[PDB]
Order: C-alpha cells, then sequence, then structure tokens
C-alpha cells in the first residue's frame, strides 16, 4: 500500500517546458527507450512513447530533495527526485525516481552543453515548485569519499541537506535531518578501513551501513559528521544493530537513562557482545548503567573466556578420536578451566538450558 | 505466531545461540560442531556475565552510584576468589 496523491494538473494553454531523450530509473516493464519529462503546475510528468499509459506523475508536493549531478567527471548526467511518500511503479513501489542521459577535446562541449541543459530544467521545476520549498541541491565534490552501502565500491557525495549515492543503483539517500547517531566500526591501529553506520531518529527504521571505506577518509568523515551536527562514537568492533535497535525502541527512556549509544562501544577477530551483556544486565540490576570502558572489559571477558573454552574442547575432541564437538566436550571443558563452584554452577545452568531447548 | 522461536529462546537465553554456533565453526576447532554445543556455550557465558555483573553492580550500588565503572568490576573481580582465579588481574 501506498500514500495517495491528487492528480496532475495539466499546463495545456501553453507548450509545457519539456526534457528530451531521458532514460528513467527504475526501468518500468518493456523495451529500454528514451521518453521525456514535463513541467506541469502541480507537478511533472515522464512519458514514454511505447504507449501514452506507460508514464510516471510526480507532485512537487510529493518531492522532499531534487538532485542534479552533473557528467563533468562521470559517464551519465542525472535529475534526482527522491520522494516524501513512495509511489507505485508498474508492479513495484519507489521512493526514488531520476531520469538520466548517457554522454557517448570534442567531448568538452557535449558534456557541457548536457549539464547546462539538465541543469536549467532543474531550475524550472524548482521554479515550479517554488510555492512547495523546491530547492535543486547538488552533490559537494570536495567532501566525497568511498564506500560499500551494497556490494560495490562507489563514492558517497554529501550535499547541503545529504548524503547520497544517485550514480548506480541501488540509491543512497540519507537525508542528515532524520539522523540520531553515527558509529564507526573497525577503527583501531592500524587499520586499512573502517565502517560507517548510521542510526536513525526514528527506532524502527532499520539502520544504514555504509562498509569498507578507506583509512585516509576517516579525518574527513569525522569531520563531515562534526560540521553536519551529527554526534557520533568511534571503536574496533562491530555491533549488532538489529538486536540494539530492538532492545532500544522497547525501552528507549530506560536506555538514554543507562548512558544511551556510547556505552555500546567507545574506544576512541573479536565478537562484540555488548548488546547481550546489556541485556542480561537489564536482568540483575535494571536500573544500573555500565559505562563504555566497563562494557569493553565484561567484552573482553566474554571472547577469552568463549576461546579458552573452546580451544579445549578441540583439544579433548582430538585427543578422543571425535570429529565433532559437542556438549560433552563443552561440559569438560568448563570442568577443568572454571574453579570448582563457578564451575559446578556454570555445568549446572548450561546442562539446564540444553534440557530446556530439547525439550522443546 | 507469525515468526518461528530463535534458539535462544528455545533455550531460555539472552545471549546468541545462532551466533556462537558460527563462530565455533569459523573458527576451525573440529570438522563438525553439532548444535547442543553452542547452547550449553551460550549458556556458560550468560552465567559468568551475570555473576561479574551482579557483583560488579552492588559494587556501584553501594557507591551510591547508577553506573558500573572499571573500578567498580576491578573489586568486584580481586575480590572474589574464584572469578580472579578465572579472569586475571583487571588493570585500569
Ligand atoms: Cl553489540
Ligand atoms: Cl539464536
Amino acid at each position: 500500500d501506498v500514500v495517495e496523491q491528487d492528480k496532475l494538473i495539466e499546463i495545456r494553454n501553453r507548450r509545457p517546458a519539456v526534457l528530451d531523450n531521458v532514460y528513467i530509473r527504475p526501468a518500468l516493464e518493456g523495451k529500454r527507450v528514451p521518453g521525456k519529462v514535463e513541467i506541469h503546475q502541480n507537478g511533472i510528468r515522464y512519458q514514454s512513447p511505447l504507449s501514452t499509459t506507460q508514464r510516471v506523475d510526480v507532485l512537487f508536493s510529493n518531492i522532499r530533495h531534487l538532485f542534479f549531478q552533473p557528467c563533468q567527471n562521470e559517464m551519465i548526467v542525472i535529475i534526482h527526485l527522491h520522494l516524501k511518500d513512495p509511489i507505485l511503479f508498474g508492479k513495484k513501489k519507489t521512493k526514488d525516481v531520476q531520469f538520466y542521459r548517457e554522454a557517448i577535446q570534442e567531448e568538452r562541449r557535449r558534456k557541457a552543453e548536457l549539464d547546462r541543459l539538465f541543469k536549467s530544467f532543474a531550475e524550472k521545476i524548482a521554479e515550479a515548485g517554488r510555492n512547495e520549498g523546491i530547492e535543486v541541491d547538488m552533490p559537494i565534490r570536495d567532501l566525497g569519499f568511498n564506500g560499500v552501502p551494497n556490494r560495490s565500491n562507489v563514492v558517497i557525495y554529501p550535499t547541503t541537506e545529504c548524503l547520497i549515492q544517485i550514480t548506480e543503483p541501488p540509491f543512497l539517500v540519507i537525508t542528515l535531518e532524520d539522523v540520531e547517531w553515527a558509529h564507526l566500526e573497525r577503527v583501531q591501529f592500524g587499520l586499512k578501513n573502517f565502517d560507517l553506520v548510521f542510526v536513525f531518529k526514528d527506532f524502527t527504521r532499520p539502520v544504514v551501513h555504509i562498509n569498507t571505506i578507506p583509512v585516509e577518509s576517516l579525518e574527513d568523515v569525522k569531520e563531515f559528521l562534526d560540521s553536519s551536527d551529527i554526534p557520533f562514537s568511534e571503536g574496533p568492533l562491530n555491533l549488532n544493530w538489529s538486536v540494539i535497535m530492538k532492545t532500544v525502541t522497547a525501552n528507549p527512556h530506560q536506555f538514554f537513562l543507562d548512558g544511551g549509544w556510547g556505552f555500546l562501544q567507545n574506544d576512541s577477530r573479536k565478537e562484540s557482545y555488548a548488546i547481550y551483556v546489556y541485556k542480561v544486565l537489564k536482568q540483575v540490576h535494571p536500573d544500573t548503567g555500565i559505562s563504555s570502558k566497563a562494557m569493553s572489559i565484561m567484552n573482553s571477558f566474554v571472547n577469552d573466556v568463549f576461546e579458552r573454552i573452546a580451544g579445549e574442547a578441540s583439544r579433548l575432541a582430538h585427543y578422543n578420536k571425535r570429529s565433532t564437538i559437542t556438549s560433552r566436550e563443552i561440559q569438560t571443558a568448563v570442568r577443568l578451566l572454571l574453579p570448582g563452584e563457578l564451575a559446578k554452577h556454570a555445568v549446572s545452568e548450561g546442562t539446564k538450558a540444553v534440557t530446556k531447548y530439547t525439550s522443546a | 505466531a507469525g515468526r518461528a522461536k530463535t534458539r535462544s529462546s528455545r533455550a531460555g537465553l539472552q545471549f546468541p545461540v545462532g551466533r556462537v554456533h558460527r563462530l565455533l565453526r569459523k573458527g576451525n576447532y573440529a570438522e563438525r560442531v553439532g548444535a547442543g554445543a553452542p547452547v550449553y556455550l551460550a549458556a556458560v557465558l550468560e552465567y559468568l556475565t551475570a555473576e561479574i555483573l551482579e557483583l560488579a553492580g552492588n559494587a556501584a550500588r553501594d557507591n551510591k552510584k547508577t553506573r558500573i565503572i572499571p573500578r567498580h568490576l576491578q573489586l568486584a573481580v580481586r575480590n572474589d576468589e574464584e572469578l580472579n582465579k578465572l579472569l586475571g588481574r583487571v588493570t585500569i
């Protein structure tokens, strides 16, 4: 389902301002051929020449951002529309709609003429949508950095209001005002790259990862977050965000009483158990929080003990000619590695959990 | 029902059974890791975490603090015979 849009109100008195020979993304059903965009009173219209029904109406009222990206240093030139509420798009729905034309010394004039054309049109759209507070936003190229939102390496560009990747799908548009917190992960001596995680003010919205950003962009990324007034934290580990957000969305007040996003990791292959340590804390001391340095120490205990028990189970399995580690090797390892009273209760709890698990 | 029960929930645990299993496999500790191993191990890690946190959180509250800091951890672990033998000295 979607949010209903009013009908487009057409300009008929005159031939409307038109941008010809453009492709649309996402693509529609059928052959890939050029269409055109027309500007009207309440919005704009993409139109395919395959059938008068193959078209897309977009209201000024439903455009959150209007981006223009020149091809001065790219293969294609683009006008991109990011929408407040998504729209039905043939079978699917989309929150983005973009129009592009490919560019293929002598190319100098063709490329620059292509940009002047799209830029003017983009301006006409904003002028046409002046009532709705629409403005042409553009990438800030000198602040660009590389990263992997999906599967391939791409350049992420800040804009006046956003952080974007619109050159190839899947598209990335992060509106900074929506952000609650940023987290930099795998930041440690001597990293080659790190991961950037965006948390949103809407705690039900999934977090956004921009992975594998080169270390040479670490300082520029921080500077960008600071200048965008986005608070952040950083550390060596990857956190378990889907579990974290669920824990937070439940009871956010207690979460922020307990220290907020910072205590999960802030130290500036090891596993983060931090969110689970916190879950247990909320069982044993519901009103007591834990600092980031203390959480880091607890997390190291857990890794250490994991590694020690597993290392011994592996040892036991080999000595006993078994090829598989089971609960029996864990139990024996626990018996050998832990002090008696502590080992007694641990063996009891591990046995109790298997008993419950297996009854089910 | 709308979503099937996780292995952690079946086991009555907060600690992640599936992820522990994956980590046991990725460490190449053996040819195969049976399904019982991660339940037991996760339960143990959960038990140890809870004991440490109980002692550490009591020290915080004795000091009229609402937040556990490294000093409390250090204190709780050193002042407990077994935990001290297991985890070693905590430096801060
Ligand atoms: Cl975590
Ligand atoms: Cl699980």
